[PDB]
């Protein structure tokens, strides 16, 4: 939950201090910022259904090895439970959206993932040509505002990122 | 050796017997045969083990 | 304008290393000089990053509070200075005694031949991953919390003989184990660590169960060689917490 | 260390003159490992100078060093 | 730890008895059958990361309210910790099966876990089956009657290894039960 | 380096101790276990090219996916740093049943490999598709002796156990 | 108790590692020298009574200073006690040829007994007169096998060297 | 640290190559002196009490001026820490040649005994004779020359297990020099 | 500095005895065999400069990055000071052969060697394979088993010369590593 308030918040406290002018113009900032990430985030949380449905069979369109038997994807069941995590990222993009700060990107779907893709033996290149179709299928009149679109793809850029 | 006796400790190669050598050649150079020139030179004198 | 040549003492700076004699020794002391501040840049960049579990997603967690006042942050800083000009002034048997109890601990500590070789070569680079280890996993002394009464009694009692290896042997004190150098600042210390007390309580569900698993291995595999030893940190892990290295006399 | 020092003063000297010239069988910084001068001289038909190579500097390495200096010094 | 020698020793310590040939030829067995005990424990360390896979995904399998939002393995950071969990577990039986004794299961790992996993809130139903799916992977893989893979090993009987392995997966079943 | 000897000193070592009849209780043990390890190091040695063709091939016609355009091995010089890989972990392997100890694994092939691979975009799941392609055809009574397999397929199962 | 088995467990918990083909070739050792540590205790177990009586009056040969009032052993509990230390030291040698490791008299015989035997006034050299006599009267062919009597005559001077 | 074998594959992956059948009866000639090896290193860790008492009873007897008035092992401190450091030199020699390697000795007892010494004052000509002193007494006791003590072993030559205890034992001696 | 005469010389100095009968045959020895190493040094002299080409470019026949732009042995002025430094060291080796004692090495040349490599950023990877190939094409000309250069000898055995100067060329790379 490292948002703006968490982060001088906690600064504060280490030092023993109250806050000071230096605090209050970074929570300045957040009223600047926050009309276009919250209208990034009811973009997507109205249409997120249309956006994991296009995801998801970019995945499958690129990478078909996996539809093989004895690899990942190889029954009707777990293609659903793929499908399921990119509507779960898309959810925590949302979150983040909200709070403006990477905390729940960070804490619930990223801060332990290595560890489990490689023992599920789940290709974390399949999940990166999945959150980065959906980067570059956007385009940025049409679909939010303009500044709109850099606050989506740049919280899109630190989970292609975090798994490359 | 009856009209070259300076051929002593030369080699004849592929028609004499197989000589032997306790050379230790490595680059750390100590000889890896000690146990077959033992098998060896218990031939030489008994001929048999 | 004077006439003013490069001196002797500056062009010096220029000489290419030579191999034997005089010249040999100029070069033995500038490599010594470049070995050394190289080992400090191996020290801070352990606790560099000993330091970031302690921001484990980007906010200050309350391991890393200094202190709770107004000018409870600023003497923190003022008596950690004058504690690393004192460790400074022990002599070549304690100077060279630390070295020597801090790389045998520190080659258990170490997971490759690279990192054992390197804890031989720079001697605060060892010393600054005893305590790096120490402060991630929270096995140290100003970390544990006694879970009942013997335990209090069983941790005291490590605690007891740890106090007199910062005394001499005729029994009088060190300069080991110092809290106070000027006027009051004895009980600025007080409140400082009655402060850290209180917020060693205060961690999580998993972060008390986490490190109750972490000071029973670390007294097992750095200060018990026996089976009696072990019988002490497997069920009293803040008696296994007390135990510290006697490299500082604490 | 007593007497036998220097001077430092780098200035010293207070003159704006002409520049004299060096020898040739200087260390030269640029090729290293040459031999330069002194391989068709009469440096070869002289003894060898004397250079300090060992640490210990052995009782008839001593004497046969300051016999040098009373020589060439 | 204690193993299957010393367990002897502690108990002929009480009544201060010399180890003479009551109680050596228990020992001796271990020992002519010692090469079948490190046929069994290779077996299950040439396995071990397929065998928290097969456990903790058919825990999951079988008990699918674990990854619901609220769960205990929802997130990310919780389903590791519990595959990290899966192979400490496996671990020291692999420390107990290669001793002979389950000394070094009981003291440094089953010393408090169950009071740790109510202070967690550790559902202790769900855990329990992913233990007993692993010691269903085991007694297959010491019996060389696993179903995907086979391993060569020379001719004969070792039932009783299978059973003592299944005896060490109780005594983790039975302390957080 | 961890084998029988390091074991035993640096524990010795870290305990203050003289080597008493404990420690040496483990040198014979590797003096029965030797003849067998030895005997699969220099069945290695003299055969190792043509292993690693054919592991190799065994990634590449298993996984066809690897040489579309973008992907880990799309022209011939990056085909000849996958072999160059088997041969690094056929040697790794060789020195490991010399020592009689993972060591040489441990430290020059394993140590760094899942930070390594992850950042270059390289599949995991490709190496092991040689490593298990090397145990399945080694039979037993042709190519080495009966405990010869069970110390060489011991450590190709620790490098497949720590690459995924 | 540090032995063949809980020492290569024990450094194996330490790096937090599975048992591997390191740790298995340190307990065959304790399958070929096991028959010969276990045949020199069915030779301390038959015989105790006789040698624990032989060593006894072995310290009373070298030190008849003991019996004398002034100095310590003028009476009869002070002199069968004697009987009952080197008994317990014969049984703690015939636990540590069991265990295959120095463990028993380690913690049971060696930790604490320098402030025990200080503090109570007992002479420690009346101790190692007692152990070295059974080191010499052992002759190897006729009582026990050849390598049985390495392993009986290793612990002995091992307590030897923990005495003084 | 090192041992034998792992000597001889930090020098193979130096030129990255296998280590084939030309240098493998190089160590299989160490196999078979194994015996041999773990004959003798048990004959100085049985002796190794006395190893220390003979050593640094003959230094103060040789050079009286270390029991002078504000010597070296002048009093019943320093007397105590000459008598540790005696023992702890003898432990990382026995260390070598248990491994087969003087890598064990040469950087966790001798990298930094020179300036250790130089910032102590011990004087470095006394610590070259008591070094030297057990190294006679480690050769008298492989080849079993001691005159008051004999141990029973198998008949046989180590001569080159001696002398490969003499070599560790004067590169103590090169390295505080 | 020291041969192998004046090594058994100090080695008495520090004990005050006469060198008598005991141990001279230990230097009889050196005398009877003196032929041998003064036929040895004849063959490293006589090959020194095909030794010193053969060697360093073999260690950029092993490692193309030394000739790489910024490398080591990049230009021409750079080339020339790393065949001057193959020939200072097979120089001081076959001094110290002939004396039998490497003190002239050990106080002229691997004296500071370390700390000027240091101070230069010369790799000390590539310099251990100069030297590592260097031992090898002396074990093969004392031997006489090279292939491309064969000369004429008496019959006798000389590996005991081969693994002097073996372990000669184990003192410059461990003290450079
Ligand atoms: C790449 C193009 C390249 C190499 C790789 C490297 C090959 C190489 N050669 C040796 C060994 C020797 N060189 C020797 C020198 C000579 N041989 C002669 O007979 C003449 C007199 C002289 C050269 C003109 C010798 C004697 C050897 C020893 C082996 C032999 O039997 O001849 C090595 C060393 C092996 C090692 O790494 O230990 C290498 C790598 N040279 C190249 O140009
Ligand atoms: C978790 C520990 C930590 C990291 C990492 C970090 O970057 N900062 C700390 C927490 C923290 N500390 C402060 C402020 C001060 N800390 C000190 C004491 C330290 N400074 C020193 O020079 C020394 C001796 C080496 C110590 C221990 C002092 C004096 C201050 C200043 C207090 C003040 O009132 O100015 C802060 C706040 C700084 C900021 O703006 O982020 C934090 C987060
Ligand atoms: C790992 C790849 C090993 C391996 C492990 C074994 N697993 C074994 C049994 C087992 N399998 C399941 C199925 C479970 N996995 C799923 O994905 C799902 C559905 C979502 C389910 C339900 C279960 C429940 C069990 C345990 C049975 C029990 O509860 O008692 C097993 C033993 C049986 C056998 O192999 O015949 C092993 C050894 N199997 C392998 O071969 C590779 C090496
Ligand atoms: C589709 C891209 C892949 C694929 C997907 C699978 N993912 C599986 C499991 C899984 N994923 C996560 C992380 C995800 N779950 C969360 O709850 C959150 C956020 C809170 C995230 C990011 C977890 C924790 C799990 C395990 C539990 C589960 O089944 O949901 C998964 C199951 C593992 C298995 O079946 O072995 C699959 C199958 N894998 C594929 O087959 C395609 C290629
Ligand atoms: C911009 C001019 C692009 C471009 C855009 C097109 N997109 C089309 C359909 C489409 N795109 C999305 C993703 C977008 N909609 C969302 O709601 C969100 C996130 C909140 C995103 C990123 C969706 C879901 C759809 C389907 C229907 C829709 O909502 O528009 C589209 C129609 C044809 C097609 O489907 O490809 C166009 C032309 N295409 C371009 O050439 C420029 C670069
Ligand atoms: C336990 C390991 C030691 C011990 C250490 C002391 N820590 C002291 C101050 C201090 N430590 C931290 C934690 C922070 N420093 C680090 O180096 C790392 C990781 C690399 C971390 C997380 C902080 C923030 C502070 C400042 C004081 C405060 O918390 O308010 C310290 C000096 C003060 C004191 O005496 O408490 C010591 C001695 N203490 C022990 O008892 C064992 C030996
Ligand atoms: C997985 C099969 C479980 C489950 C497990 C969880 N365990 C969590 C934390 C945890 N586990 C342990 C015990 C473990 N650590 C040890 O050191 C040893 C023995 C030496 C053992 C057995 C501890 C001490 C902890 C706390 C430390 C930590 O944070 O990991 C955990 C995390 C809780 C959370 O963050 O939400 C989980 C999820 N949950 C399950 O569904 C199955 C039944
Ligand atoms: C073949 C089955 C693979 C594959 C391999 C590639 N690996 C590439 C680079 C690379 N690999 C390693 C690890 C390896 N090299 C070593 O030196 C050692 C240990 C001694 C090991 C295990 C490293 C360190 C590197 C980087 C340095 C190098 O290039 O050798 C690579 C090039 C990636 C790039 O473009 O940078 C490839 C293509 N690729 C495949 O198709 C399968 C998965
Ligand atoms: C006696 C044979 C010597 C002599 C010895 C003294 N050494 C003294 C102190 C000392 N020695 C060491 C090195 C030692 N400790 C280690 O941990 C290791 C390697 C693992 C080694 C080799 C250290 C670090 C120290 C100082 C710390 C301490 O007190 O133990 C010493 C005490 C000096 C004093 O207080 O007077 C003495 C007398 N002196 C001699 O000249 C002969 C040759
Ligand atoms: C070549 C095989 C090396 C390598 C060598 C370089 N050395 C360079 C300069 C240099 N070398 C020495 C040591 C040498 N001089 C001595 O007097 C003695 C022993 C008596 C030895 C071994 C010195 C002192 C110097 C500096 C002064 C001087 O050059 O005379 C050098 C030039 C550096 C540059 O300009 O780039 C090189 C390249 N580099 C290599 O890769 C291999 C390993
Ligand atoms: C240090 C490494 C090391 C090992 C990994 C093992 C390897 C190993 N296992 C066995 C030998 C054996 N292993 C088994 C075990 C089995 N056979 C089955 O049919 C079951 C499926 C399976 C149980 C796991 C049996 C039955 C024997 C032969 C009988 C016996 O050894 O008692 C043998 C032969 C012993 C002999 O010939 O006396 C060896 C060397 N030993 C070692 O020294
Ligand atoms: C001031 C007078 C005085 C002395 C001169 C010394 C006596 C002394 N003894 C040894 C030499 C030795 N010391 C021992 C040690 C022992 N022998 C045993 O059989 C026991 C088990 C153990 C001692 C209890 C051994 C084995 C030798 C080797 C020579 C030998 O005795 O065969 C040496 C080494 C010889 C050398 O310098 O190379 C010296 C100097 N001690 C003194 O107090
Ligand atoms: C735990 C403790 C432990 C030990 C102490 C050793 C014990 C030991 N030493 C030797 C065995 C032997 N030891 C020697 C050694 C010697 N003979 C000499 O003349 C020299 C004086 C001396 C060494 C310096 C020889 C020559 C053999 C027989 C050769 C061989 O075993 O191959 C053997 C082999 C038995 C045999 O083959 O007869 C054993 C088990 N092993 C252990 O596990
Ligand atoms: C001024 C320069 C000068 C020399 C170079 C040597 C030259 C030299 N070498 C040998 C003599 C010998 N040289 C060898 C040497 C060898 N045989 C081998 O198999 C090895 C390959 C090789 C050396 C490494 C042997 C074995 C002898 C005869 C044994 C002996 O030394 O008497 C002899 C004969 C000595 C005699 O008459 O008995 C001479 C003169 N002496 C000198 O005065």
């Amino acid at each position: 939950m490292k948002s703006v308030i968490t982060t001088v918040v906690s600064a504060a406290d280490a030092a023993g201090r109250f806050p000071s002018n230096s605090d209050l113009e970074s929570i300045q900032g957040n009223i600047q910022r926050s009309a276009a990430r919250l209208e990034a985030a009811e973009k997507l949380a109205g249409n997120h259904e249309a956006v994991v449905k296009e995801a998801g069979d970019a995945c499958f369109a690129k990478y078909a090895y996996l539809k093989n038997p004895g690899e990942a994807g190889e029954n009707q069941e777990k293609i659903n439970k793929c499908y399921r995590d990119v509507d779960h990222y898309m959810r925590l993009v949302n979150y983040c959206l909200v709070v403006g700060g990477t905390g729940p990107l960070d804490e619930w779907g990223i801060a332990g993932a290595r560890e489990v893709y490689r023992t599920l033996n789940l290709p974390t290149s399949a999940y990166v040509a999945s959150i980065a179709y959906t980067r570059d299928r956007l385009c940025v009149p049409r679909d939010m505002s303009a500044q709109a679109g850099v606050e989506f793809s740049a919280y899109l850029d630190y989970l292609i990122n975090a798994l490359s | 050796q009856v009209g070259n006796p300076s051929t002593r400790s030369v080699s004849v190669g592929s028609l004499g017997p197989k000589v032997f050598k306790s050379e230790g050649i490595n680059s750390n150079a100590q000889k890896t045969n000690n146990e077959s020139i033992l098998q060896a030179s218990y031939l030489a004198v008994f001929g048999r083990m | 304008v004077t006439g003013a040549v490069s001196s002797v003492n500056m062009r010096r700076f220029q000489r290419v290393p030579k191999v034997s004699g005089f010249s040999a020794k100029v070069t033995k002391k500038n490599v010594n000089k470049a070995l050394d501040k190289a080992d400090m840049f191996f020290a801070k960049s352990v606790t560099m990053e000993g330091k970031a579990a302690a921001i484990p997603y980007g906010v200050y967690g309350i391991q890393c509070m200094e202190g709770s006042a107004k000018g409870m942050a600023h003497e923190k800083r003022a008596m950690a200075l004058s504690a690393a000009f004192r460790m400074n002034q022990r002599s070549a048997a304690e100077k060279t005694g630390a070295m020597y109890e801090n790389r045998r601990l520190a080659l258990i500590l170490a997971q490759n031949d690279h990192q054992e070789k390197q804890y031989i070569k720079y001697p605060k680079l060892a010393a600054a991953a005893l305590m790096a280890s120490t402060e991630v996993t929270r096995a140290c002394q100003r970390y544990a919390v006694p879970e009942s009464i013997e335990e209090e009694f069983l941790a005291a009692s490590v605690d007891k003989v740890n106090k007199m290896r910062g005394t001499t042997a005729s029994g009088v004190y060190k300069s080991s184990c110092v809290e106070g150098n000027a006027k009051g600042q004895a009980e600025q210390a007080r409140v400082a660590a009655l402060a850290v007390a209180f917020r060693s309580a205060q961690k999580s569900a998993s972060q008390f169960a986490a490190e109750r698993y972490a000071q029973s291995k670390y007294g097992r595999d750095l200060f018990s060689s026996t089976h009696f030893e072990e019988g002490y940190a497997n069920t009293y892990p803040a008696m296994a917490a007390a135990k510290r290295a006697s490299s500082y006399g604490y | 260390l007593s007497s036998g020092s220097s001077a430092a003063v780098p200035f010293s000297t207070a003159v704006r003159f002409e520049s004299p010239s060096g020898g040739l069988d200087r260390y030269s910084r640029v090729d290293p490992a040459a031999p330069g001068p002194n391989v068709i001289t009469r440096f070869l038909f002289k003894d060898r100078p004397v250079r300090r190579s060992d640490p210990s500097l052995s009782e008839v390495d001593r004497e046969a060093t300051m016999r040098t200096v009373y020589r060439n010094v | 730890m204690l193993d299957a020698f010393s367990r002897v020793v502690v108990n002929s310590d009480a009544k201060a008895a010399y180890v003479g040939g009551s109680d050596l030829q228990a020992l001796k067995s271990f020992i002519a059958d010692g090469n079948k005990r490190l046929d069994a424990v290779n077996s299950i360390v040439s396995n071990a990361s397929c065998m928290v896979s097969d456990a903790v995904s058919g825990m999951i399998c079988e008990n699918p309210g674990l990854i619901s939002p609220g769960g205990n393995c929802y997130t990310n950071r919780r389903m590791a910790a519990c595959l990290r969990d899966g192979e400490i577990i496996l671990r020291y039986v692999s420390y107990a099966l290669l001793a002979g004794d389950a000394s070094v299961l009981e003291d440094r790992c089953l010393n408090g876990l169950k009071e740790t996993y109510i202070a967690l809130g550790v559902p202790t139903n769900s855990s329990i089956r992913a233990v007993s799916i692993m010691k269903a992977q085991a007694v297959a893989f010491i019996t060389n009657t696993a179903t995907e893979r086979k391993m060569s090993f020379a001719a004969g009987d070792c039932t009783s290894l299978a059973s003592e392995v299944a005896s060490y997966f109780d005594r983790v079943g039975a302390a957080i039960s």
